[PDB]
């Protein structure tokens, strides 16, 4: 009976969805300079308070 | 559950903060810092248009206290209209010939922040406009103004046999202000 | 900019428009002559002062000098503070039985027909003889100088030490960290008891101003306080950032020493 | 208030009664100090919404145009159960 709560977040259940996305604009930057569509990297985190290498 | 969240319990922070930019512009346009409007949300992904519909909840299984500190910062001036430190009624003299009258008035200085001593003086100048005005083109003479403020102790070199000031002029030492 | 521009532009050192004044003209007014009798104005400080000539003005919108001279706006969350000749109505400076025309030098007193006031306007006549509803006094306001122009707060972060608080976002960018602990930047004012800066000695307006008999300073005096306790985070690393940010969540160049102590406690259980 | 040590202010200066007063020896002036104060714990609605008042008056209960800082930091705990 101590929790404090703010009304624009809350928890997650059951299921969601991840995105594997081959053209987002930082991880080409950063990331793949060396690779192509057939082997690369991406970031599934989607919160751009973060730099893809944090 | 993602590593960058987590929820929190038993106590925490909240700031009423006078001077955000996105405050200023939409919320407090005919307001001052006597009496204004704040989001306590910190979360810049919302106007605060949009803040003004959340809420913040703390458990309803429990009764909950705040423990309150303020900071606060003035620049009030000691003679000023707002405070009443401003004007003060006497009465003095309008006509000679004898015979005499007399009749009240309301007197004003001008604002600003003063030592005692300054704030004696406009008073004494205030008293004398009024006789340059009213007054001396009605034949009273600058020997019946009648109304002084001053801070001498009179009497101070006074004889028990001759019963007057010896030296002839009166001792020019200030004691505590006075009303003659 | 007198030297630079205008003067070889054919202005006179008479028509420069724009000082900053302490005296309290029409003093020794008179209510039957309508003029100055002692034939100089009192050289007495009474309060910072704005004088004009028509055309000129001044503009801190972008500036704190404004707290400095102790002239605020009533309404000081509108943006814009402009003060032009046309805002000082009813505080032209009284002339000098005929006003004296020129100065020692064969300087314009500008003087206007009626013979008894001058085109100059100044602030702090038309806020305590001007019109009440209608002039400057209806929407500034006069105040006690400011010496420091206006302190505000300062915000302490731990980013990896204490939770954020309610409703912060977890972040890695400086201007955003969650706050944790907020006080008063430590500057203060202290008070005390007592030629390029005169160019026009026999000038009775462009004469340099009076000092006041209290003068005030401002001072850096070291700050300790307690901020209460937050909640901790269970693991803490090694290495620890540690921020200080002003208002608009700037650092501050101006910091040399920065120290904090944490004691730890429980409380409470799971 | 603060203490030191130390014409058309003056005119009648021939005359006794009519003279400018002394000075006194010790002068007195007025300043503004910032206050920071710790007003204890109050009880807290369990329902906070994000744009909140803020209030300072005086005796009279007017607001005073010579406030041009205030700010205010709340420390939440818990009270009691139910």
């Amino acid at each position: 009976r101590n929790s404090i709560r703010y009304s624009e977040l809350s928890p997650l259940y059951d299921t969601t969805r991840l995105y594997l996305v081959d053209n987002k604009s930082a991880d080409i930057a950063s990331l793949n300079y060396q690779n192509d569509h057939s082997n690369f990297l991406t970031t599934v985190v989607q919160n751009n308070d973060f730099t893809p290498t944090e | 559950r993602y590593s960058e969240l987590s929820p929190l319990y038993d106590t925490t922070r909240l700031y009423l903060v006078d001077n955000k930019s996105a405050d200023i512009a939409s919320l407090n346009y005919q307001n001052d810092h006597s009496n204004f409007l704040t989001t306590v949300v910190q979360n810049n992904d919302f106007t605060p248009t949009e803040a003004s519909t959340q809420t913040i909840n703390f458990d309803e299984r429990s009764r909950w206290g705040g423990q309150l500190k303020t900071i606060m910062h003035t620049n009030m001036p000691n003679v000023n209209e707002y405070m009443f430190s401003n004007k003060f009624k006497a009465r003095v003299m309008v006509s000679r010939k004898d015979i005499l009258k007399y009749e009240w008035f309301e007197f004003i200085l001008p604002e600003g922040n003063f030592s005692a001593t300054m704030t004696i003086d406009l008073m004494n100048n205030a008293i004398i406009d009024n006789y340059l005005e009213i007054g001396r083109q009605n034949g009273v003479l600058e020997s019946d103004i009648g109304v002084k403020f001053d801070t001498r102790n009179f009497r101070l070199g006074w004889d028990p046999e001759t019963k007057l000031i010896m030296p002839g002029v009166y001792t020019y030492e200030a004691f505590h202000p006075d009303i003659v | 900019n007198y030297l630079e521009i205008g003067r070889q532009n054919g202005v006179l050192e008479s028509d420069i428009g724009v000082k900053f004044d302490t005296r309290n003209f029409r003093l020794g007014w008179d209510p039957e002559t309508k003029l100055i009798m002692p034939g100089v104005y009192t050289y007495e400080a009474f309060h910072p002062d704005i004088v004009l000539l028509p055309g000129c003005g001044v503009d801190f919108t972008e500036s704190r000098l404004s707290n400095l001279l102790g002239i605020r706006k009533r309404h000081p969350f509108q943006e814009g503070f402009k003060i032009m000749y046309e805002d000082l109505e009813g505080g032209n400076i009284p002339a000098l039985i005929q006003p004296l025309e020129k100065d020692s030098k064969s300087r314009s007193y500008n003087v206007l027909e009626d013979k008894i006031n001058t085109a100059y306007r100044s602030w702090y006549l038309s806020y305590n003889y001007g019109n009440p509803e209608k002039g400057i006094r209806s929407w500034t306001l006069l105040t006690t100088s400011d010496v420091t122009c206006g302190v505000e707060q300062v915000y302490w972060s731990l980013p990896d030490m204490m939770q954020d608080p309610v409703t912060f976002r977890s972040t890695r960018q400086v201007s955003n960290y969650p706050v944790v602990g907020a006080e008063l930047m430590p500057v203060f004012s202290k008070s005390f008891y007592n030629h390029v800066f005169n160019r026009f000695p026999e000038n009775q307006i462009l004469i340099r101003p009076p000092a006041p008999t209290i003068t005030t300073v401002s001072e850096n005096v070291p700050a300790l306080t307690d901020h209460g306790t937050l909640p901790l985070r269970s693991s803490i690393r090694g290495v620890q950032r540690v921020t200080v940010t002003d208002a608009r969540r700037r650092t501050c160049p101006y910091v040399y020493k920065a120290l904090g102590i944490v004691a730890p406690r429980v409380l409470s259980s799971r």
